[PDB]
């Protein structure tokens, strides 16, 4: 229920192939930049560093939560079904 | 009549049937304003 | 407009009337900690680790059901709110098993995270532990519910998003046990939700049961193709393979909940 | 003016006088006593007349709430909203000491129907709810007799004593619990539910049973009010002293020689209660070691506490505790107190509903460690630990049961603290 | 008895025929008719009781039983069986008995009362006798705590309670005699035991203290 991960920007990759290695199973990978994420305030600070290393690109709007209008008396109504069930 | 100071006039409750309360509220019945309405029968349906 | 006017630990926030002191909280950056409230889950308030005390008050509020009106300054912070704090979240540490390195709710859990910042660094209890009898509702979700809290979270789930009465909590006292009392199975094509919903390891997917680690996982964003809805969910992938899939948030297309099958 | 000789009530003081059954019980009796008279022309009078009446009244919360009624009563008196309003009488007496609403629902239920019909008038009610406690079976056939004269009549039901009201009665007998006790849990009972307590606000007066407004009173509140508007408030105000306006039926228990549930008159030494009408108590003033004052809730207190105090809501407050009930307890040496709140406690853990965390681990907390203390397996420092957590649950809780919880175990804290220590140092000696 | 989990056992099961007699219908549809229509889950607590004057108990067939003819899920049903406390979900011996032992009870010793029972009947708490007659189940105040230690037989309550006055009250009940329910001493309903200190002079006439029209 903690969101304070939703906050910040990142940097991340595409996935590369990550082969098993032949002997004890590991996940023997020869993608350099696949363990990177960095972390950015905004979005224009974020797709400034993109220009300057000139990356391809692609980004995602927040997500931001549509303020769901709570209430405890409706969970008791008389016409309304919005009356629980259990409590 | 005469005011008194030891005599109990509750033998009705010793003197009750198992449904006596239900054997009450049956004909209660008869006794009833129109029940409001919730404009349903159930908040389900 | 109509929005009220309202402190919060000082600086003040205009809001829609009606509002509780969390959805106030927010609006400024607080998120008070909760147990048994979901921002799309009704509003239970039994948890009381949402308790903050107020301005001027006498008696520490229950956020989760309180309306805020005119001027209440919001002590988040305030010694007494975190005395409260301290108080509920070891209550509901009580009864708790030590589960925790057994537990696949290590890693991602509430009451384990939680406790980490608001909470004390060590016990006083001396005492024996409540222990609950398992229950069985469904080979796609496992039931440790000793490890439960009993928030309710579940039980409303399953009263209007899944909108199938199966789930309560039988008992009195420290007994309670919330589940389906008689033996029933829980086979709704939301049922896999209640994995989320739970803040312990009271409810796991079975699927996913002892394989991996919060921490290990690594995580990517991707769409849900066993339905014409086309749900985002993130990904789960470790050591190269797929393990739990997690329904996104997006309330135009899944909200948080995600079908059993894409589960 | 001001009668501080303050004692000795009198049969026309006592508000129902046949709370003993020892006159004519049923309704034949019940007009003989002043009831069932004059209610059509006060329910003509209007709601502001009772509400009138008995701000002049002083009637507090009885049922351990003691908040003055008439603001209570009056606090929800709106315009209709659509909504039906009703009325429910908080019949459930599950405090351990709580006699005397068993008493009037058993006697004198004419008294408490016509007090929700002349009550139902001041809230505009359309039908009361009043809640019966399961375990009084038949008290609850007792007010079925008494609901069964007043309907037909003409005195309860359409036209509520001839006065153009609509407003009703109905009985709900319980099935087993204190939590009922409280409104707030009450009313889901109530309310086709188990028994929880709901958070407020929503309050039960705008929004009570099934998403109508319902007034909550005590079963002698509400009992109480035709006496208090038909002879005068100001007259029952004369009993008790300031905010503690009144009269209470005091419940006499514990090892006392005649226990009792007198309506007797209020805000009296405890002194005078327990000589003058329980008949003393055994061994005498000297052999009572403390005294649960008016309620399980209610903090015992001790004779050095108890000396002087009169049992009113002012003094008992300052006094940390409450006079809630008038469930008086009186306790002697040879008892052990910790035994005596042990039972207490224990009953309070077979009694929280759980919907709380405070209240469903602490409660609990509580009683493994509090047993423990019986025997006295503890360190100096768990006495301020219990002091602790009991702060913990005092008014976290949803409802007042927890910090009805915390109030006990507070004051015997408070106030016996060597008799613990020496008890559990008497642990460590004997278990070497 | 302490489980909050319904094992499936072939005399409680879900195929244990239960139903209602002709006067049962006439009273759940008394109980349905005192609630407004819209909300009639009210209902759900008193037909459980119907089920308890009828049945003597409540198998889980009479709560699945109750489930549709109150048209509501029936885990509400279990619910508000399961909380109550003689809501008895497992079959009872027909005189049953709830020994009063919170704290005002035994500081005037209801364990006395209590070991009388212990020990003439035979059983321990909460146990039956080996053909039906009994179950003792130590139980908390009921109302009345005012009186001596108290038993709740049934739907009979007792106060004014000795260990000796339970010993004849018990030994007539074994026989099936029932005793007269209330208190046993001389106190009738709340008065002193030395003699009554209220309620001496008539009570005032019909209508006091009139306030002009009131
Ligand atoms: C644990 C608990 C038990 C209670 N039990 C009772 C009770 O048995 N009878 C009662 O009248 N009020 C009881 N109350 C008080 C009610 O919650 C409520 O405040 C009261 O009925 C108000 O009465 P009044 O309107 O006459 O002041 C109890 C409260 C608590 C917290
Ligand atoms: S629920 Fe959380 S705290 Fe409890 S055992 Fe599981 S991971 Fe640990
Ligand atoms: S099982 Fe999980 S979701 Fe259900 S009440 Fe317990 S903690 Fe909440
Ligand atoms: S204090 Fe909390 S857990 Fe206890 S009865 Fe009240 S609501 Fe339930
Ligand atoms: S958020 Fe208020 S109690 Fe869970
Ligand atoms: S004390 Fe025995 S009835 Fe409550
Ligand atoms: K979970």
């Amino acid at each position: 229920s903690g969101v304070n991960n939703t906050k910040k920007w990142k940097m991340e990759f595409d996935t590369r192939e990550r082969w098993e290695n032949p002997l004890m199973g590991w996940s023997s990978t020869a993608d350099p930049l696949s363990n990177l994420v960095l972390t950015f305030s905004t979005k224009e600070d974020a797709v400034a560093f993109a220009e300057k290393n000139g990356w391809s690109f692609d980004v995602e709007e927040r997500k931001v939560p549509k303020p769901k209008s709570k209430s405890y008396g409706a969970n008791f109504s008389w016409n309304k079904r919005t009356r629980v069930s259990t409590k | 009549e005469p005011f008194d100071n030891s005599t109990y006039r509750n033998l009705q409750h010793h003197e009750y049937s198992t449904y006596t309360f239900l054997d009450l509220n049956v004909e209660l019945s008869k006794f009833r304003m129109p029940q409001p309405s919730s404009g349903r029968q159930s908040p389900r349906h | 407009s109509n929005l009220i006017e309202v402190f919060v630990d000082g600086q003040s926030v205009m809001v829609e009337p009606g509002t509780t002191v969390l959805q106030a909280c927010e609006k400024v950056g607080m998120q008070i900690p909760r147990f048994c409230y979901h921002e799309r889950l009704s509003v239970a308030g039994n948890c009381r680790m949402c308790l903050v005390e107020i301005e001027k008050a006498p008696k520490v509020v229950a956020a989760c059901a309180m309306p805020v009106m005119k001027g209440w300054n919001i002590l988040t912070n305030s010694e007494k709110s975190k005395k409260a704090r301290e108080g509920v979240m070891e209550f509901l540490l009580a009864n708790h098993p030590l589960d925790c390195p057994i537990c696949d709710q290590g890693g991602e859990c509430d009451l384990q995270d939680q406790s980490m910042m608001f909470g004390s660094d060590r016990s006083r209890f001396l005492e024996g532990k409540r222990a609950v009898e398992d229950k069985n509702i469904g080979p796609l979700v496992k039931t440790i519910m000793t490890r439960c809290i009993q928030c309710t979270r579940c039980i409303r789930f399953a009263s209007e998003i899944a909108g199938v009465d199966d789930l309560g909590t039988t008992g009195r006292g420290n007994d309670m046990q919330v589940g389906t009392y008689i033996e029933k199975m829980f086979m709704s094509e939301l049922s896999g939700n209640i994995i989320d919903i739970c803040p312990v390891g009271a409810l796991t997917s079975k699927p996913y049961a002892f394989t991996a680690r919060p921490w290990e996982t690594r995580k990517t964003e991707s769409i849900d193709v066993m339905d014409a809805v086309g749900s985002n969910i993130v990904v789960s992938t470790r050591t190269g393979e797929v393990m739990r899939i997690l329904p996104r948030m997006h309330e135009d297309i899944n909200e948080e909940w995600i079908s059993d099958k894409t589960r | 003016p001001k009668k501080t000789s303050f004692g000795s009530l009198k049969d026309e003081d006592r508000i129902f006088t046949n709370l003993y059954g020892r006159h004519d019980w049923r309704l034949k009796g019940a007009q003989s006593r002043g009831d069932w008279y004059k209610t059509k022309e006060i329910l003509l009078k209007g709601p502001d007349w009772i509400l009138g009446e008995v701000k002049t009244s002083g009637l507090r919360g009885r049922g351990g709430a003691g908040f003055p009624t008439g603001l209570k009563w009056s606090f929800m008196n709106k315009p209709s909203d659509g909504r039906p309003k009703y009325l429910v009488v908080n019949a459930d007496e599950g405090e351990p000491g709580t006699c005397k609403d068993r008493e009037i629902i058993r006697h004198d239920p004419h008294k408490l129907v016509e007090g929700c019909l002349v009550g139902g008038r001041a809230m505009g009610a359309r039908a009361a709810y009043i809640y019966i406690r399961g375990e009084f079976y038949n008290e609850a056939s007792n007010l079925q007799v008494a609901i069964r004269e007043a309907y037909e009549a003409g005195l309860i039901g359409k036209n509520a004593c001839g006065s153009g009201y609509d407003f009703d009665v109905f009985v709900v007998r319980g099935a087993g619990a204190y939590i009922c006790g409280e409104e707030t849990a009450l009313i889901e009972s109530i309310e086709g539910k188990q028994g929880k307590p709901r958070l407020k606000p929503p309050f039960p007066a705008d929004v009570g049973v099934f998403g109508c407004p319902t007034t909550v009173a005590n079963v002698e509140t509400v009992a109480v009010s035709p006496t208090i508007c038909r002879r005068g408030g100001a007259w029952f105000a004369s009993f008790g002293r300031e905010r503690n306006s009144g009269t209470k039926l005091f419940n006499i228990s514990g090892h006392v020689n005649h226990p009792c549930t007198v309506e007797e008159e209020m805000s009296v030494p405890l002194k005078e209660l327990i000589e003058k009408h329980a008949g003393g108590v055994i061994g005498g003033w000297d052999n009572l070691l403390a005294v649960i004052p008016g309620g399980s809730s209610t903090p015992l207190i001790p004779k050095s506490v108890c000396e002087t105090v009169l049992m009113d809501f002012d003094a008992l407050v300052q006094a940390q505790t409450g006079l809630g009930t008038a469930a008086v307890i009186v306790m002697d040496r040879s008892t052990d107190i910790v035994k005596a709140i042990a039972r207490l406690i224990e009953f309070y853990k077979h009694e929280s509903c759980g919907q709380c965390t405070p209240c469903r681990e602490g409660v609990d907390w509580m009683n493994k460690v509090m047993a423990r203390f019986v025997k006295g397996d503890a360190r100096p420092a768990e006495i301020d630990s219990l002091w602790e957590i009991s702060k913990q649950i005092e008014g976290h809780t949803i409802c007042a049961l927890g910090d009805g919880a915390a109030w006990p175990v507070q004051g015997l804290i408070r106030h016996f603290r060597p008799e613990l220590e020496e008890r559990m140092q008497q642990f460590a000696l004997q278990h070497q | 008895g302490a489980l909050f989990v319904h094992r499936d056992t072939p005399e409680n099961n879900p195929d244990t025929p239960f139903d209602f007699t002709p006067e049962n219908y006439k009273r759940i549809e008394a109980i349905v008719k005192n609630y407004p229509e819209g909300h009639k889950a009210a209902a759900v607590l008193p037909v459980l009781d119907l089920a308890q004057r009828q049945n003597g108990w409540l198998p889980i067939s009479a709560m699945n039983k109750v489930a549709e003819i109150l048209q509501v899920p029936p885990m509400r049903v279990y619910e508000v069986a399961t909380f109550y406390t003689m809501y008895n979900r497992k079959p009872v011996g027909k005189y049953h008995i709830q020994v009063c032992t919170t704290t005002p009870c035994m500081l005037r010793n209801s364990d006395s009362i209590l070991e009388a029972i212990q020990k003439k009947l035979g059983i321990k708490v909460g146990e039956t006798t080996p053909d039906k007659l009994f179950t003792l189940i130590e139980v908390e105040c009921l109302g009345a705590c005012v009186n001596a230690p108290m038993v709740q037989i049934n739907d009979n309550y007792y106060e004014d309670l000795t260990p000796k006055d339970i010993e004849e009250i018990i030994d007539e009940l074994k026989a099936g005699k029932i005793p007269k329910p209330g208190p046993r001493s001389g106190r009738f309903s709340c008065e002193p035991a030395g003699g009554l200190t209220s309620l001496t002079e008539p009570p005032k006439g019909p209508g006091f203290g009139v306030q002009a029209g009131l």
